[PDB]
This record gives structure tokens, sequence and C-alpha cells, in this order.
């Protein structure tokens, strides 16, 4: 008999259903982002941090440090051979 | 510390470095060597859900993963001139397969109990035929139960050896012989295809390890 008023009513809920979930999930996160590359950490030293950058770096990424492990156990095992046998 | 410790405590090492010496600063972005790993482990998962899947195949992947890994790391480290077979006795993995045996044994024992017998007898074999198919199940799992070390450690000491032979009887390769030439090159040539060989026959023998375990696995863990 009177007029309802609908047009004004979205602040109990807001609008949509499905979104509102991904909104909180998807707001949190752009605060602790990083600008570019923030903080990347590239350079380390603790007597093995060299090897890492040089060649368990992810730029490379080969089968050369597999080949100069072999190389270093076979110059390691060359003298328990010759003590051994 | 002997040889064997020093071999597994470097495989320890290469081993661990591979995953947490990878990651420069463990980024989103998974690098070729991450991506690998992740290759690997969907590849392990799917080994268990294909296998032992249906109600508890998660629970049961790790150490379908960790033995993987462990036969990996030991199958790379085989083809290296100097690459001694940890200690060259390879009784480790029959002790391997022995124990998943009584581990999967003693699963049974627990989560069916005496319906464990009853695995003997599938879907019909009626009593005439009982004993016989009882018998017969229980010499096939005894078999399975050294199947496993007794396959891996036997192709592991098998490839060895074979290198050992083929190096000792080719010296004199260009020694003292006039006849040197690309017929004399074939051995090197068969030299090449046996390591060629033994990668790929450890690889292929590692996935063999995993789906012999997971179908143990399951026909512990489910009953048919």
């Amino acid at each position: 008999v009177s007029t309802l008023i609908p047009p004004k009513v979205v602040s109990s809920k807001n609008i949509g259903s499905a979104p509102n979930a991904k909104r909180i999930a998807n707001v949190v996160h752009f605060y602790k982002s990083l600008p570019q590359g923030p903080a990347p950490a590239i350079k380390a030293n603790t007597r093995l941090a060299r090897y890492k950058a040089k060649y368990f770096d992810g730029d490379n990424a080969s089968g050369k440090p597999l080949w100069h492990f072999a190389l270093g156990i076979i110059a390691f095992g060359y003298s328990m051979e010759y003590y051994f046998h | 510390l002997t040889t064997f410790s020093l071999y597994t405590i470097i495989v320890l090492l290469v081993i661990t470095s591979l995953y947490t010496l990878t990651n420069n600063n463990n980024k989103i972005i998974g690098s070729r060597w991450l991506i690998s790993q992740e290759a690997i482990y969907d590849t392990i998962m799917n080994m268990t859900k294909g296998q032992i899947g249906g109600k508890n195949w998660g629970l049961y992947f790790p150490m379908i993963f960790t033995l993987f890994m462990f036969i990996f790391i030991a199958n790379l480290i085989s083809m290296i001139p100097y690459s001694f077979a940890l200690s060259a006795h390879l009784v480790f993995i029959i002790s391997l397969s022995i124990v998943i045996w009584l581990g999967n044994t003693i699963l049974g024992l627990y989560k069916h109990g005496w319906v464990f017998f009853s695995l003997f007898v599938p879907a019909g074999t009626p009593l005439p035929l009982v004993p016989l198919l009882v018998i017969i199940e229980t010499l096939s799992y005894f078999a399975r139960a050294i199947s496993l070390g007794l396959r891996l450690g036997s192709n592991i000491l098998a490839g060895h050896l074979l290198m050992v032979i083929l190096a000792g009887l080719t010296f004199n390769f260009m020694l003292i012989n006039l006849f040197t030439l690309v017929f004399g090159f074939v051995p090197l040539a068969m030299i090449l295809a046996i390591m060629m060989l033994e990668f790929a026959i450890g690889i292929i023998q590692g996935y063999v390890w995993a789906i012999l375990t997971a179908s143990y696995l399951k026909d512990a863990v489910y009953l048919h």
C-alpha cells in the first residue's frame, strides 16, 4: 500500500554473493606484496653460497654440476683406489 | 667412518642440496630443478592414487616417495668410473625387501587379523583345492619377500661387474696392438651402450620398485 525502500539496503550485505568470499581473499594479499623483486637476497656467502649462486641457480640449470661432482668423486676416490689396490 | 659411511653421508648431503640448496630464496616460479622435483612428486603421488588409492593412498604415499628418491640417488651414483655400489655388497636391498615384506605382513595381520588368511582364496577354489591354493599363495608371498632385493641389488651388482670385466678385457685398446682402428674401437661403443643401458635400467627399475611396493601395499590393505 506504501513504497518499500530497496535501493539503499546494500549496507547489510555487499552486492553479490560468490565474489564476496573472494574479495577478502584477494584484497589482503596486496598490502604485503613485493613491488618489483624487493629483497632479492641474490648475494650470500657461507662457504657454499657462491657455488649455489654460480651453478645451483635457475638461470643455468644444466647438467654441468653433476659432471663436476662426478669428476670430484673420481679425484677423491683415486687415492683410496691406490691405497686398497 | 668406512667407505659405506662416507658414501651414505655424501649421498645425504647431495640429496639435501638438491632441494634445500636449489631454492636460492624459495620463489613461487618453480625453477627447472624445482619443476623437476614437482614432476617427480606428482608422478609418485599418482602411483599412489592409481595403485593403492580409494581410501588411504595419501597416508602411504610418503614411503613410496622416500624409497623412490633413495633408490634414485643410489642408481645415479652407479656409472661414475670410481663409483662403488654402496660398498658393493648389495645386501642392503635384500634387507629393505625383507623389512618391507615384514611390515606389509604386520599391517595385514593388524588390519585384518585372521581374515588375512582368506586372501589365499580370492574368488573360488573350493575345499578340495583350498590347501593347494593357500600353499601356492604362501610360497608366492615368500618369493615376494625376496623379490625386491634380488632385483635392484642384482641388477646394480651385475652392471658393476660387467663394467669391471669390460674395462679389464680391453686393456690392450691402444697399448701395443696394430689393429686399433674403429674395429678395435667397437669395444668402446659397447661400453658406451652399456653405460646407456645401465642408466635406463636403473631408472626403470626404480619405477619397478615403486610400483611393486605400491601393489604389495594395496594387497595388504585391500583384500580381493
